[PDB]
């Protein structure tokens, strides 16, 4: 009995969304607001928000009621 | 309504609880803020290691939640000297919560509530995260939250120095702590002031660098503080294996960016390696 | 999240002949307690609808002048929690007047929009006792919103599902060389598709995705490739219908709406007003 993880498997009914460490690399942080050094030391990033916004534009385009 | 009260189980400066029929209910300004948040958030969730909401009611402003009922909590587990906390005991409550983190997180929600006493355990052993009435959407950059977040002994050095913005490292420092007091079976940084708690963050952990937090000073609150040299990690925990020290150490990165996040706990070679962690129903009881 | 939320769950309906339907019922069971309990005062379903709509426009005006500024997601927080209720309610039992303001109301509080109830009702345009009396009346009908939305609180909005699109057609549609100039124009449509039923019909990916195709389309520009190459639904044939189908149903019903009308909105108030001073 040893633990083996699996990450969680939630249908979004949508398109899939970027990893949130390749967000930079593939380019969408250049277009969020960068966070402020105060906003780092708290451990806020764009990151965070850019994959917020891109998570709530996919999920659920393809449900239907 | 449908509920026959059984006996009475805690009452708190917020709300009075009651075992009912088996469920807990929890009872100018209207309905109370902190119970629209525990309905408004917890009936957008349900994952097994999370308070399930399964009823509300009540009447005029005066309201009503109900609840699955819980046996006990991990604070009465560390608080019990007779119940002996193996690395399978500790490893399977670490599991469970970081389980529900990482389903709460995923979610975007903060539960900056994070302490023995609020993660419950039923007769099966399930631990859940209960106490959702500081918890809050994150990921907004315009939401602006405070700082007096999360009971002083398991607040995060950020939040601590002020921090309005912030993520998941407010909850996983948290969760360091609960780990270390699931170790020393006693709080790990028992401050009785903000500046007494950062004082013994930094004796116990060492006084933050540039290196180790390099926005550090930007903090509106941040306070210089004498260079400690930090007690090694090995010595406060003598029983820790080399995994769980680098599970603690992650957790208690002063760099809430660079703190690991639940998932990449969950994914941590302490969680894979041997022993298992115990299962829900061979958790101690007290 | 909304592909797991009570919104999808429970109140996104299959067709605008359900939404019918449950008006229709609550018309008819309030006209059969009045019957049991207690004529022409009553009020039609559609005249009821009619009404519905004024006050969501009514709603829209004192979230608009709310001080301090009201943050969007609550003004449709609050919108949103009107259409639900009124679903399943009839206004000539509960006035909308007044469920409007408990609506906005309950959405600063679940939306943490921190205000205080002496300033809530320091926005209302009545006097000083007026404003004591009506904020009395939201302390009365706040729990019972609460029920009638089922306890169903957080509701998903279409803005930040916008801004993401935004941002994606910014990182990998080049093609359209500035998605800003979509903003403004699809922002007036967002506003009018939330004057119809769609927010109980449709995703709120589904209507940002509208918006912008629909202010794309007024600007000239099809990304129809935005669809079959960025999201992939060139794999999907059936996805792709689907999804365009979707949104020429949320059109239709933007083309569909009619405004309400003054003489019609003079008359069922005065009925409305008949129905709540009787019984
Ligand atoms: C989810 C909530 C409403 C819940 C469910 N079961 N339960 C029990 N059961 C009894 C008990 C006794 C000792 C330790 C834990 C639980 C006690 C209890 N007490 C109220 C406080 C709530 C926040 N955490 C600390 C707790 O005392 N709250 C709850």
């Amino acid at each position: 009995a040893l633990y083996e993880y699996q990450p969680l498997q939630i249908e979004t009914y949508g398109p899939h969304v970027p990893e949130l460490e390749m967000l930079g690399r593939l380019g969408y942080l250049n277009h969020v607001r960068a966070a402020s050094p105060q906003d780092l030391a708290g451990g806020y990033t764009s990151s965070l928000a850019c994959h917020r916004a891109l998570q709530d534009a996919f999920s659920g385009l393809f449900w239907q009621p | 309504k449908r509920y026959e009260k059984l006996d009475f189980l805690g009452e708190g400066q917020f709300a009075t609880v009651y075992k009912a029929r088996i469920v807990a209910i929890k009872k100018k300004d209207g309905i109370n803020r902190t119970a629209l948040r525990e309905i408004k958030l917890l009936q957008e969730l349900s994952h097994p290691n999370i308070i399930g909401l399964l009823d509300a009611f009540g009447h005029k402003s005066n309201i009503s939640l109900v609840f699955d009922f819980m046996e006990t909590d991990l604070e009465v587990i560390i608080k019990d000297n007779s119940l002996v906390l193996t690395p399978s005991h500790i490893k399977a409550y670490m599991l469970m919560t970081l389980q529900g983190l990482e389903y709460l997180h995923q979610h975007w929600i903060l539960h900056r509530d994070l302490k023995p006493n609020n993660l419950l355990l039923d007769e099966n052993g399930v631990l859940k995260l209960a106490d959702f009435g500081l918890a809050k959407s994150f990921g907004s950059p315009n939401r602006a939250y405070t700082h007096q977040v999360v009971t002083r002994w398991y607040r995060a050095p950020e939040l601590l120095f002020g921090a309005r913005m912030y993520g998941v490292g407010v909850d996983m420092w948290a969760v360091g702590c609960i780990l270390a007091e699931l170790l020393l079976r006693v709080p790990f940084l028992p401050g009785d002031s903000d500046l007494d708690q950062l004082t013994r963050i930094f004796e116990t952990l060492g006084t933050p660098t540039e290196e180790q937090w390099p926005d550090m000073c930007s903090l509106p609150d941040y306070v210089t503080f004498k260079s400690f040299p930090g007690i090694p990690l090995h010595h406060i925990f003598s029983a820790a294996g080399d995994d769980l020290l680098d599970l603690i150490q992650g957790l208690f990165l002063f760099n809430p960016c660079a703190r690991i996040t639940a998932t990449q706990a969950l994914k941590m070679k302490y969680f894979s390696n041997r022993p298992g962690p115990t299962p829900g129903c061979q958790l101690p009881r007290p | 999240m909304y592909h797991n939320s009570s919104q999808k769950r429970h109140w996104t309906f299959s067709s605008e002949e359900q939404l019918a339907r449950l008006r229709a019922d609550a018309n008819r069971k309030f006209r059969c307690k009045a019957v049991a309990n207690g004529d022409p005062v009553f009020l039609e379903p559609h005249e009821e609808m009619t009404l519905c709509k004024y006050y969501e426009k009514r709603l829209l005006e004192f979230c608009s002048v709310f001080k301090p500024a009201m943050p969007r997601s609550v003004v449709g927080t609050a919108c949103m929690y009107f259409k639900r209720f009124y679903l399943n309610n009839s206004v000539m039992e509960y006035h909308p007047r007044i469920i409007m303001l408990t609506c906005a109301f309950l959405a600063c509080k679940v939306d943490e929009f921190n205000v205080s109830s002496p300033q809530f009702v320091g926005n209302l345009r009545e006097s000083p006792l007026g404003q004591e009396k009506a904020l009395e009346q939201i302390l009365e009908y706040e729990l019972l919103l609460i029920q009638q939305l089922n306890f169903h609180l957080i509701v998903h909005n279409p803005y930040r599902p916008f801004e993401g699109f935004l941002i994606d057609l910014k990182t990998r549609y080049p093609i359209l060389e500035n998605p800003e100039i979509l903003r403004k124009t699809a922002d007036d449509f967002l506003n009018r598709i939330a004057l119809t039923d769609a927010y109980l019909l449709y995703t709120p990916s589904q209507i940002a995705l509208t918006a912008i195709l629909s202010s794309a389309s007024r600007a000239g520009i099809t990304m129809e490739s935005y669809l079959s190459e960025s999201l992939m639904l060139k794999e999907n044939r059936t996805c792709l219908s689907q999804l365009l189908d979707i949104m020429k149903s949320m059109r239709n019903l933007v083309k569909k709406y009619e405004p309400p009308r003054s003489e019609e909105v003079a008359v069922l108030k005065q009925k409305l007003e008949r129905c709540h001073s009787a019984e």
